[PDB]
C-alpha cells in the first residue's frame, strides 16, 4: 500500500491532488526535493485537474 | 515539544533569529539538515 | 544485483569508494543530488578508508 509521498510518486496507477489554492500547493510548487518536483510537475500536468 | 534559539530578553537578535528560523523552515534547510544528520549519516541504511 | 547508484546508497552490506584523488571524488564533494550527496557522505566518513 501507499505508505510515502515516493510510493506515490514512483507509480501512475492512482492519481492525487490537492487545493486549487492553499499552502499545500504552494509548498508543492516551492519545493526543491526531487520527489516533491516530480509531484508538482505530475499534479500540475495531470488533466483533468 | 519544540526546540527552540535562545537569546536574552530584549536583546536586538532576537527577532532577527527568529525570522531567520521562519526563513530555514519554509525554504526546507531545516528537513534536510535533519536528514542528513539522522540518515544520510546513519549507519543502517533504508 | 547493484543495478544503480540508488541501490548502492540504499544499502550497507557493500562498501564502495572512488580513487583518494581526481574527478570522481571531486564529482561527489561538489555534487547537490540527494543520492550522491548520501553517497559522499558514506565515503568520507567511512572508516577503514
Amino acid at each position: 500500500p501507499i505508505e510515502s509521498a515516493e510510493d506515490l510518486a514512483k507509480q501512475t496507477e492512482i492519481a492525487y491532488g490537492t487545493l486549487d489554492s492553499g499552502s499545500t500547493k504552494e509548498f508543492f510548487r516551492r519545493s526543491k526535493i526531487a520527489v516533491y518536483e516530480k509531484m508538482w510537475s505530475y499534479m500540475k500536468s495531470a488533466e483533468p485537474s | 515539544k519544540g526546540y527552540g534559539v535562545a537569546t536574552p530578553k530584549g536583546s536586538a537578535l532576537g527577532t532577527p533569529v527568529n525570522l531567520a528560523v521562519l526563513k530555514l523552515s519554509e525554504q526546507g534547510i531545516l528537513d534536510k539538515l535533519k536528514n542528513k544528520w539522522w540518515y544520510d549519516k546513519g549507519e543502517c541504511g533504508a
